[PDB]
């Protein structure tokens, strides 16, 4: 049928995918 | 789901008998999606021959 | 390119060798890192010329271009992330490894060394395009809209080799365009009309006249996952520059029959802008602005003699840069608010107040603002063609009249209110919305410091 | 009004001129191998009226 | 001479519509067989009054594969009867 | 019946080296004679009454187009007797004889010998065989090809492409889009052959490869471009990315190497001041790519895979020769500097 | 444990080594082969 | 044969506006027979005196084409300046196509007939005006 | 031209021959190293990196067999350009010796715009 | 391990920076020209060749 | 059964171990009555390996180790959910009959595959042609629609071209309708109330139907008493024993026969039925849609890539 998920945001932060090593994201596009 | 419209009709309207474009025509026949062997009729009622008062 | 496209292969078997998740930061680690090596030995001088090495490459001297084309795969892959993590990693791997594909013959285009080197690699794209528009779109019209990408750029490019086979075999050959001292004029004939007309009208089709646009506002419209091809099909018109290769010389003596061209891109350009305020798709809105000042570069190669091209080349990334942010407004945006209706998408400004200076820095770049890059173009366009004749400031006036009304209104329309539905719009523009949002106004207002590094020879 | 049709029209008339004409050419080749062989003769005749084909 | 205009007015026992209609399709197959004899004779008054002395193994040859080309043909057309009892070239149908 | 469907399809392949080796026009009749022989017996196996019924709409279209060539050899039997294959020396002969061999080849004239055989054999599974037929005659007017009047072989070649492209938009039996495009291949050819008739071979051996390897593929189950669809999620969806890619390397596209023929041979067809014979012919083709884009739309989409009904078990059939296929009928673009002085 | 058919593993290896060494020494001949000749 | 066209392209050249419309509707004329052999033969059987092919019309048609088709030409190559030009010639391809537009109603065949038939017209002698060779040899 | 059907000649010894690492001849053998990969990945390997041996001689095949290859096509440029400047060499008639004139000589167009 | 999936990737700049040296030694056709550009006495312009 | 050309003129598998005992037997029964009461019980001493009927899971029961995978990728209509007989849903009760077909047929055609490779008589419960018994009272009871009946009915003529009949198909002794105490007195909770209209209309079905398969050339067998029990055990067993090669063949239909010679009745037979995919290969659906055998394109299109872990379980590098 249809299935899709919302804000990424589950009371934490969330910069790109998930926690953890997706919070090295940022470290590596904002470097 | 979502990501497009893959709809049932793109699969009839490319239905194959003969892929009527612009215009509807004589179309063939819905051709045997087994080998093709509609046609059979092969039968006789034999020689009645009378070796009698020959 | 000595080796560019050489580690820009090596970004390929990276990709599927990778663990799981890790796909997405190890793609875009290393692609960062050629945009010191693109800068590095390029940009040299630079007093006739930069022949570079070989038959591969003349380095883009006198027009750069290049380093653009070189920001985009680690741009786009932090802004392709929204909607498209929900498929198989079999296919977020292949998606990764096309769009590279696709760097990698724009690469070796724009430098190309030839003008047969140029067509090969000319239509060596439109097969990896082609797969991102069908796959990977939404709702239905993108089939027909794949094949009128199709069969405009198609039919016209043809007609290329008929005439480019034959100057190669007419006077000497065209390997090199410094083998392009001796040509001998093209006067006026009834066959030099059509080698004029063949070898200009597949240029035409990529970068529009008013007529045959036909397929501009089709593959834009419907577009894949967060513009994610969109920047590069903008690009892509943009890549379309070669008429300032040929145009120069080759043929140069026939400017008798540019005014059927003239005239249809000149007033085609002040009804095409004028014909979009009354859009209702937002994304169909930015798509005939990207119809209007691109056609003004048509008026402004066809005539010559420089304070042209100061400007023509400068407007070939004013919006390079422009265009390509404002589709990634509106990448963003929908991701909160399912349709593209710019109706529905009311009551906002109160709810996302950091974003607000990314609508209006966006929008003061058509207003133009006059250090920026782009009133540095216009003003050399306009100052060019007052002297073909001087009536022609009227119409290009009035062009600067729509599109001050025409901008505003797509601002506007967020500055409203008590929005009446919308238990959903929480997300409140997160830390990648807003450094992909980023990088472009950075890079564009910095350059208007010293902006003698984008000119052409000239 | 116009960009929508005045430029759709002259350029997907050619999708729908084509199609008329590739309807001609399989719904009047609906078999009849007698009538293949009636044509061939026909060309087999016009080769040597027409042109060049005996010079 | 005219013994060579008069046999290549007689090649014209092909003539096309008589080639493979109408029904009856033995009537066809009749002058694909017909035809030889409009080849075997046009080559033999050719190689004969023109001592060549080895060609005329050719005309020889010539009857050797059209017997055999036309023993095939007949072996399926027996076969349309088979499955029928009537050739009828009108029997169509393997659209095209 | 093993044994002997061997040596069946020996004789095929030997009754085509007779025509090349021959210096004799009385064994280039026997040459492709008995290729009309030894061919009936592969259109039965499975005795089903369409094929018998098509096996005789091919016979006797594959007896007269026999029949005319030995009248065009017993013609200049009169004039000057000489037997070599070469010119023939009188234009009442080489206009007989083009236009009789342009029915084993079949051009655009002659027409229904293409789609009525190859349609509804249920021998769908080869049938590749079908192209040492293209081959006999070929190398047939290689040797015959200073003695043409230049307007028969253009003209059968100008209705090739322009009536073998209109004539299958209109179709979903796949033999059938197969069959055509098989004309449209035999135009691009016979247009060059008067001009230089080496880099005509160059689009022959690329036509093997790139029609050899289509059927290849077809060999999992594949009937109609409905069933074209019920097979990336059942059979496998690397199937659906390697139909993909021959079929755009088959309409000529420049990042893959069926425009390897064409790119060459506008390099002979121009460099002699015809330019309006290949502009037409060039963008004849385009709608000979409409085949290929929509059917590309079936598989590459998915496309309704409904029914359900599961493949849980592997594929055994033997796929000869397939995986050297697809690398170098796209991978050969660059790889090509002289493919033709290899040929020459 | 591993259970190939262990008749042909090694052929491939084996005519390799067949036909680099036939190759080569085709090859190390015919370096030589210009200076003998021009 | 290519002998007509030796008639054709030799002497009129504009003036003398009888026989240039008299020999071009000689082969326009002759192409309707062609059309009419294969609707005879491709298409199944007409009524009693074949070819009376489905809708008829056909050499009805096209000798009416050839008949205006030097005279649309030669009426106006004297009349407004004396040379044969590509804009002369020009006028032909219209109102010459035109005649399939009258029959078989316009407003979508008409026009189209005008337009494609006026690009055509112009190119043949421009062909010969710049000295165009299709089937051409080394 | 003569000496007819050969695979390459005799008289191909005065060439260079072409030795190898040379990109082509690393080209040929990268598509069958492209090739055999496929070669497991039609039928459901399903691993990528599978039994070598089948992943090997693929390798060896297209190097060998395109080395072969190209010792003719090297022959056949080689004997193009030897029939040509022969024909050149005799027929002085039909290769006339251009006079050199400098840019003192032409009065050209002159087009401004 | 060490992650040749990493770094090494970029250190194929100077594996391409080998071959991009190679040319230039064998494009040295011309030490004769006039414009600074000399190669007239001297062991500067022989040099980075 | 053969195994490609190159073993196949060495050695020929038509008649070097099918000595006679080719022997392919069935049976047709009712419910609850030729079961496992008489059928399994003669394996021994004829040697003929018996199959089991049906069931979901049958797919599930080959390629492998082996262990049936639950009834969500195998999503079919549920043996006892079924027995609502839904005459008005979404639905579908005319899925399961899909999936018991291609169940069917892969047993029938492991069947063929087996006597040649070996030689051994099979036993089958209920054949291929048993399943248009149950769409007489599928069809009567409101349950099933039309331009459904038909699919199959064009499936009959075409997945059916190759198959050799049965030999001494046994209707086994069935009661007068005694199947209303015997699905409610042998447990059965599922199997419930639902009267004599799917009772009594398969029992006439068996009769008007079944006769010209039981009036072709291989002689049948039949009672209908209470069951065998040393009555009917023996008397099928000796009698039909004397009736596997005396009294057992007119038209003799079935023998891998006059072909056997490595001809079309000895290899292509048995090198059709080798690797059962191309046997259920003209098991695909409909034209389009037939509004119940469907599935979603990506939903449940997503439910095979959980079906798809790896795609392929065990092989290893280096072999
Ligand atoms: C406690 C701290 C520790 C100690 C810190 C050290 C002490 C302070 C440092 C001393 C001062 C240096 C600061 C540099 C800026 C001012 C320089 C100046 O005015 O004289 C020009 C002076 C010229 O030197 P010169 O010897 O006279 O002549 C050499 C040239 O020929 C001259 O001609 P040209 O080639 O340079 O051309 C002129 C033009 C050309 O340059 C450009 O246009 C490049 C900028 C655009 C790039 C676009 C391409 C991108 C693609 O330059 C400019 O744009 C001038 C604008 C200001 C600098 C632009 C900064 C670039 C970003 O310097 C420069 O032009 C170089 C600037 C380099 C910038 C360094 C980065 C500094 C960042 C500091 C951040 C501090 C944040 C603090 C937080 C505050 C919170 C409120
Ligand atoms: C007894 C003959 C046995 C061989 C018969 C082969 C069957 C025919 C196969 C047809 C495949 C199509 C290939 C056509 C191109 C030939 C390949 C080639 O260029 O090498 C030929 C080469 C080069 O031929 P050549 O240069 O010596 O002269 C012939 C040139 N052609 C072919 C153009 C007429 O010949 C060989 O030496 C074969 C090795
Ligand atoms: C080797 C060339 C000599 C020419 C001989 C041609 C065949 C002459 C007939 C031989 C008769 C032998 C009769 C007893 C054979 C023993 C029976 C048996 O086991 O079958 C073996 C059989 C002998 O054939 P068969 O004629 O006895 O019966 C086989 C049944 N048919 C004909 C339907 C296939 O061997 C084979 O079947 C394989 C050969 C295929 C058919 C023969 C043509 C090709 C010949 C090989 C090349
Ligand atoms: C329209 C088709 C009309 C084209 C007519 C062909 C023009 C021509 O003849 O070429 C002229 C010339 C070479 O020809 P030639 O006169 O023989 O040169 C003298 C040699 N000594 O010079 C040339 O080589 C010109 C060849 C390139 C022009 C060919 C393509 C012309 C048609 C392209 C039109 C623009 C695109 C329209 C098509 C796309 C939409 C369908
Ligand atoms: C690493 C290889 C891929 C990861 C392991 C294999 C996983 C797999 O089996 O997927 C194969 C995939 C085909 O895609 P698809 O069929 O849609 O996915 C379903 C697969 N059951 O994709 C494939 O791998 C098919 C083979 C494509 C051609 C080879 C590319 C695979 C990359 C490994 C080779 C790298 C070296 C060659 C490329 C060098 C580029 C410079």
């Amino acid at each position: 049928e249809d299935e899709n998920l919302y804000e990424k945001n589950p009371d934490s932060h969330g910069y790109d995918k998930d926690p953890a090593v997706d919070i090295w994201n940022m470290r590596v596009v904002f470097f | 789901a979502r990501q497009w419209q893959p709809d049932v009709e793109w699969a009839e309207q490319y239905g194959g008998a003969v892929m009527y474009p612009t215009k509807e025509t004589a179309h063939w026949k819905p051709p045997p999606w087994n080998d093709v062997d509609p046609p059979k009729d092969t039968l006789v009622s034999n020689l009645t021959l009378n070796f009698g008062p020959q | 390119m000595l080796k560019y496209i050489i580690p820009t292969i090596m970004l390929m078997p990276l990709t599927w060798l990778s663990k799981n998740n890790m796909i997405w930061v190890n793609s875009t680690a290393h692609s960062l890192l050629i945009s010191f090596t693109s800068l590095l030995l390029m940009n040299q001088f630079g007093d006739n010329s930069l022949n570079f090495s070989l038959l591969f490459f003349s380095d883009s001297l006198s027009t750069p271009l290049l380093i653009l084309t070189m920001w985009l795969l680690p741009l786009m892959l932090m802004a392709s992330q929204h909607h498209l993590s929900k498929e198989n990693l079999t296919r977020k791997k292949l998606f990764i490894t096309m769009l590279i594909s696709l760097q990698l013959f724009l690469i070796m285009t724009f430098t190309a060394m030839e003008l047969i080197l140029f067509y090969i690699l000319f239509e060596a794209t439109l097969v990896p395009t082609l797969i991102i528009i069908t796959r990977w779109g939404n709702q239905t019209e993108r089939l027909n809209a794949g094949l009128y990408f199709l069969f405009y750029t198609l039919a016209g490019s043809l007609p290329l080799l008929v005439a480019l086979i034959y100057i190669q075999n007419t006077v000497g050959s065209l390997n090199f365009l410094m083998l392009q001292y001796w040509v001998q004029p093209v006067h006026n004939s009834w066959s030099n009309v059509f080698m004029w007309l063949a070898c200009m009208m597949a240029f035409m089709v990529k970068m529009p006249l008013y007529g045959l646009h036909l397929w501009l506002p089709k593959a834009h419209v419907e577009a894949p996952i967060a513009g994610s091809m969109v920047l590069a099909a903008v690009l892509l018109k943009l890549g379309g520059y070669g008429m300032l290769r040929i145009t120069l010389i080759l043929n140069p003596m026939t400017d008798f029959m540019a005014y059927p061209f003239i005239m249809l891109s000149l007033w085609g350009m002040i009804m095409t802008s004028s014909i979009c305020l009354r859009q209702t798709d937002l994304k169909s809105l930015i798509a005939y602005s990207s119809v209007s000042h691109m056609a003004l570069v048509i008026v402004a190669i066809l005539i010559q003699t420089p304070w042209s091209y100061m400007g023509a080349t400068a407007l070939m990334i004013a919006h390079g840069l422009t265009s390509s942010m404002l589709f990634c407004l509106a990448n963003s945006n929908y991701e909160r608010i399912h349709s593209r209706t710019m109706i529905l998408a009311r009551g906002l400004q109160t709810l996302l107040p950091l974003m607000a200076t990314w609508w209006l820095l966006a929008s003061l770049t058509n207003l133009a603002l006059p250090p920026t890059i782009n009133l540095i173009g216009e003003l050399f366009v306009v100052m060019s063609t007052f002297s073909w004749s001087n009536i022609t400031i009227i119409l290009m006036g009035v062009n600067m009249v729509i599109t001050a009304l025409y901008s505003l209104y797509m601002l506007i329309m967020t500055q409203r209110g008590k929005y009446t539905y919308h238990i959903n719009n929480i997300s409140p523009s997160f830390t990648r919305e807003n450094a992909l949002m980023s990088l472009h106004i950075l890079p564009l207002l910095l350059l208007t410091l010293n902006p003698k590094i984008i000119l052409g020879p000239l | 009004l116009l960009d929508l049709i005045w430029l759709e029209a002259i350029l997907p008339k050619t999708i729908s001129l084509a199609q008329m004409k590739a309807s001609t050419l399989v719904t009047n080749q609906k078999g009849l191998i007698k009538l293949y062989f009636l044509s061939f003769l026909i060309t087999i005749l016009i080769s040597m009226i027409l042109f060049n084909f005996h010079e | 001479s005219m013994v060579y205009m008069n046999i290549m007015m007689a090649f014209t026992v092909s003539l096309v519509g008589l080639l493979m209609y109408r029904s009856h399709l033995m009537s066809s197959l009749l002058c694909l067989e017909g035809m030889m004899l409009s080849l075997f004779v046009m080559a033999a008054l050719t190689i004969l009054n023109s001592h060549f002395t080895l060609a005329s193994m050719m005309p020889i040859i010539l009857l050797v594969f059209a017997a055999c080309e036309a023993a095939l043909g007949l072996s399926l057309l027996v076969m349309v009867s088979n499955t029928y009892g009537t050739d009828y070239v009108q029997n169509l149908n393997l659209l095209q | 019946n093993p044994i002997i469907f061997i040596i069946i399809l020996l004789t095929i392949m030997l009754g085509t080296i007779i025509v090349m080796i021959s210096s004799h026009w009385l064994l280039v009749w026997i040459g492709f004679e008995m290729n009309m022989l030894a061919i009936i017996p592969i259109m039965m196996k499975n005795h089903n009454p369409r094929a018998t019924e098509a096996s005789t709409k091919y016979f006797l279209t594959q007896s007269t187009a026999s029949m005319l060539l030995m009248m065009a050899v017993i013609i200049n039997l009169m004039f000057s007797g000489q037997w070599t294959v070469m010119k023939l020396f009188n234009p009442m002969a080489s206009m007989l004889m083009t236009m009789a061999l342009a029915m084993k080849l079949g051009m655009a004239p002659f027409h229904f010998w293409v789609p009525e055989v190859t349609q509804g054999i249920p021998l769908s599974s080869g049938l590749i065989l079908l192209t040492w037929q293209k081959l006999a005659p070929m190398s047939v007017l290689y040797q015959i090809f200073p003695s043409i009047n230049l307007n028969l072989i253009l003209t059968l070649s100008v209705l090739s492409i322009l009536i073998g492209g209109w004539g299958g938009l209109n179709q979903t039996q796949l033999r059938k889009i197969m069959a055509y495009s098989s004309i449209a291949h035999m135009g691009w050819m016979t247009a060059v052959l008067p001009y230089n008739p080496t880099m005509t071979l160059l689009n022959l051996i690329i036509y093997i490869i790139m029609t050899s390897t289509m059927f290849t593929m077809f060999m999992a189950n594949s009937t109609t471009t409905t069933l074209s669809l019920s097979h990336t999620w059942n059979k496998t969806p690397i199937m659906t990315v390697l139909i993909l890619a021959t079929l755009l390397s088959m309409g000529g596209l420049p990042p893959l190497s069926g425009f390897m023929p064409k790119w060459m041979i506008i390099q002979e067809m121009t460099k002699n001041n015809s330019i309006i014979l290949p502009t037409f012919m060039a963008i004849t083709a385009l709608l000979n790519l409409y085949f290929y884009m929509r059917l590309t739309y079936s598989t590459t989409l998915t496309m309704f895979p409904s029914t359900n009904n599961m493949k849980m078990k592997w594929q055994f059939p033997l796929m000869k020769k397939m995986t050297f296929l697809p690398t170098m009928v796209v991978l050969s673009t660059m790889m090509l500097p002289l493919t033709p002085m290899l040929s020459v | 444990h591993g259970s190939p058919n262990w008749l042909k593993v090694g052929l491939t290896l084996g005519t390799s080594v067949f036909l680099w060494i036939y190759l080569i020494k085709q090859h190390n001949e015919d370096v030589l082969e210009y200076k003998r000749r021009n | 044969a290519k002998t007509v066209l030796r008639q054709y392209w030799d002497i009129p050249e504009g003036t003398e506006c009888h026989r240039k419309t008299y020999a071009t509707t000689s082969i326009g004329g002759a192409a309707g027979l062609v059309v009419s052999a294969y609707s005879v033969a491709l298409k199944t059987p007409t009524s009693f005196l074949e070819g009376v092919a489905r809708t008829g019309r056909y050499t009805f048609t096209a000798a009416a084409i050839g008949a205006i088709f030097g005279l649309t030409s030669c009426i106006s190559a004297q009349v407004r300046e004396k040379p044969d030009d590509p804009l002369n010639y020009l006028i032909g391809g219209c109102a010459g196509g035109l005649i399939l537009g009258a029959r078989t109603r316009s407003y979508g065949i008409g026009a189209a007939a005008c337009a494609y038939m006026g690009l055509t017209a112009a190119l043949v002698k421009m062909g010969q005006l710049e000295g165009w060779q299709v089937f051409a040899e080394p | 031209g003569r000496a007819t059907f050969q695979f390459l000649p005799d008289e191909a010894r005065s060439l260079p021959p072409p030795k190898l690492t040379d990109p082509r001849l690393a080209f040929v053998g990268f598509l069958g190293y492209c090739s055999g990969l496929i070669d497991n990945a039609i039928r459901r390997r399903p691993v990528l990196l599978a039994g070598l041996h089948r992943q090997l001689l693929y390798i060896t095949s297209f190097v060998f067999v395109g080395y072969y290859l190209l010792k003719r096509q090297d022959y056949m440029y080689a004997v193009r350009d030897h029939d040509m400047f022969s024909y050149i060499k005799s027929h002085p008639e039909d290769f006339p010796e251009k006079d050199k004139k400098t840019y003192g000589e032409v009065f050209e167009e002159f087009h401004p715009v | 391990r060490d992650h040749w999936v990493h770094v090494l990737v970029p250190m194929g700049f100077v594996f391409g920076y080998y071959l991009d040296r190679k040319n230039d030694e064998k494009l040295t056709a011309f030490r004769n020209k006039s414009l600074l550009y000399k190669r007239e006495l001297k062991p500067n312009e022989e040099v980075t060749w | 059964l053969q195994y490609g050309p190159l073993a196949y003129i060495l050695g020929e598998k038509a008649t070097k171990k099918m000595t006679e005992k080719s022997k392919l037997i069935t049976v047709d029964g009712n419910i609850c009555s030729g079961k496992s009461k008489l059928a399994k019980e003669i394996a021994e001493k004829l040697g003929l390996k018996h199959f089991p009927e049906a069931g979901i899971h049958y797919v599930d029961s080959t390629t492998g180790d082996g262990k049936p995978l639950p009834v969500q990728f195998s999503g079919n209509c549920s043996l006892e959910k079924f027995y609502d007989d839904p005459k008005s849903n979404d639905g579908n009760s005319y899925r399961l009959q899909a999936w018991l077909y291609a169940s069917r047929l892969l047993q029938y055609a492991d069947a063929l595959e087996h006597l040649l490779s070996t030689g051994q008589g099979v036993v089958l419960e209920r054949s291929i042609y048993s399943d248009f018994v149950f769409l007489e009272a599928m069809y009567r009871q409101g349950f099933i629609r039309k331009q459904c009946v038909d699919h199959y009915n064009q499936v009959k003529k075409v997945t059916i071209c190759e198959y050799l009949p049965p030999h001494v198909v046994v209707y086994v002794d069935v009661p007068v309708p005694e199947v209303q105490s015997r699905i409610q007195k042998k447990g059965n909770p599922h199997e419930m109330k639902i009267t004599s209209a799917y009772l009594q209309d398969i029992e006439n079905a068996y009769k008007g139907t079944f006769l010209p398969e039981m009036s072709e050339k291989c002689e049948v067998l039949q009672y209908s008493a209470w069951e065998a029990q040393d009555a009917e055990k023996v008397v099928e067993d000796i009698e039909y024993l004397k009736y596997d090669k005396g009294p057992w063949l007119d038209q003799n239909d079935r023998n891998l026969h006059k072909l056997r010679m490595l001809v079309q009745d000895k290899l292509e037979v048995l090198n059709y039925t080798s690797i059962p995919v191309f046997l259920p290969e003209v098991t695909v659906g409909a034209h389009q849609s037939d509004q119940v055998f469907q599935e979603f394109t990506e939903l449940p299109g997503r439910k095979y890539r959980a079906g798809y872990n790896e795609d392929v379980g065990d092989k290893w590098i280096w072999l």
